[PDB]
């Protein structure tokens, strides 16, 4: 996942 | 005439966007009355993200650990609490631009407007649907977390989404304003993948009504179908099954156009089996599923082009 | 990641929308400092529309012929003048919500955000391009005239469009904020038809860069083309010819992706000749022409997914 | 034309  | 993906005017929400910083992390928050709401992962660092323990990470913060900036003005934090995946920061000032608002948990297939924000400053507005797999196909870059989704009815803003993260397929996941994720997702850097998606049948049908109201009948036919026979076709083309409650919802659009729902279902079944190829509906080459029946009634004339 | 048709936040424009009534006609106007701008056909009746003479219709009006309503408050008109196809009404009150603004005349292929309004009250926001034939594919119902188009850069609003009418094909025509129509159209009920349209080549290319920046290379090839050879293909598929100035404009996107413009042109030429069929680009089944190079840079990461 |  990519936390934004 | 015409039919466009259309967002709600965004001003009442713009007046609520602030910037929240914890350590070296900066992201957006939402300032209503004397609370600012933001994603709890604002308290994390990168290695904290692999396996964070928020209750433990949070007990280690004070009120002065959080910097809240409204435009050029600093808001002093005077309390904090965790609610599921959000923080609620109490500030010394009530937002004088607080609109009438509610917090709503939106259902799959429903649509909302997203105000994409960076550094507390709004950058653009677009519409998107809650997918059946609980993701949205948004447009988000680093620093967009804390950007919100909302609908407006009269002068009341119903906030329904706060942005948190992006999945490997490029789709987006987030929470309601109670901090509860949509879908089986968690706020940590671990392998997570969107489940298989399906097409929102109710929406496709609504938008075919849109097309008739705007004056196009080309895809209609003389056939009808049972709910059950349609659903055997639906399942093979990866469409959500149609239910009697969905049939009912389409009542008002059915009545405006004089086309029976199951007649439009037959029309849909024909489009899935034979294609459009060559032809367009409302300017589209494909079957569109991101407009609700409500979105159609909102935007279309209450009078059919017969 | 992601790529959506995205509108500018609309709040600075919402604060400028008022309602203008003359006789039995009501429509929207734009309130900046102490002037309200609206379509001059507000002074017409239906039979006045067949062959109006505005100079003659206008000399017959006083200041108290116009009612301007800002929310619940009546604005008193203290002067009026015609400018091309708009009226400028001077009111006794400066709009305290007037943003920093300019009036711009937009060029074909450029995009802007439209705040659709009814009875002075904003109802939704969407993006659209000025078509090469000087129309836009908007979404407008009765009472939408006086709705505006705009871009925002920093905190300055550049108004570029005011809505006036719809043509038989369902497309829309209007003026800049100096009251000058876009295209060969006039504000009267007479036979008028949109000219033939073409695809905005520069935009298609920009959006193919968008797709590469977001991580997709499938449509690239090992060929190059001359400008002139591309243009023979362009003409046959009803695309605007590509010029050296358009090639230049694509410089920064070319540099971010390491793909030469004429290489992307070869890629485009291949897509036109062989189709996509089956395949999508940025989620689209067709070649999209409503994003400018500027729209791509605004929304895409400044870092390519290599 | 339709004036709107």
């Amino acid at each position: 996942v990519t936390l934004x | 005439s015409g039919f466009r993906k259309m967002a709600f005017p965004s001003g009442k929400v713009e007046g609520c966007m602030v910037q929240v910083t914890c350590g070296t992390t900066t992201l957006n928050g939402l300032w209503l009355d004397d609370t600012v709401y933001c994603p709890r992962h604002v308290i994390c660092t990168a290695e904290d993200m692999l396996n964070p323990n928020y209750e433990d990470l949070l007990i280690r913060k004070s009120n002065h650990s959080f910097l809240v900036q409204a435009g050029n003005v600093q808001l002093r934090v005077i309390g904090h609490s965790m609610q599921n995946c959000l923080l609620r920061l109490k500030v010394d000032t009530s937002n004088p631009k607080t609109p009438k608002y509610k917090f709503v948990r939106i259902q799959p297939g429903q649509t909302f407007s997203v105000l994409a924000c960076y550094n507390g400053s709004p950058s653009g507005v677009y519409q998107c649907a809650m997918r059946p797999n609980h993701t949205i196909k948004g447009s988000f870059l680093n620093g967009s977390c804390g950007s919100v989704g909302f609908n407006i009815d009269y002068d009341c803003v119903s906030f329904c989404y706060m942005h948190h993260m992006e999945l490997p397929t490029g789709v987006h996941a987030g929470t309601d304003l109670e901090g509860k994720f949509y879908g089986p997702f968690v706020d940590r850097q671990t392998a997570q993948a969107a489940g298989t998606d399906t097409t929102i049948t109710l929406n496709v049908l609504a938008w075919l009504y849109a097309a008739v109201i705007n004056g196009d009948r080309w895809f209609l036919n003389r056939f009808t179908t049972t709910l059950n026979d349609f659903n055997l076709v639906a399942m093979k083309y990866n469409y959500e099954p149609l239910t009697q409650d969905h049939v009912d919802i389409l009542g008002p659009l059915s009545a405006q156009t004089g086309i029976a729902v199951l007649d439009m279902c037959a029309a849909l079944k024909e489009l899935l089996q034979n294609g459009m190829n060559g032809r367009t509906i409302l300017g589209s080459t494909i079957l569109e599923d991101e407009f609700t029946p409500f979105d159609v009634v909102r935007q279309c004339s209450g009078v059919t082009f017969q």
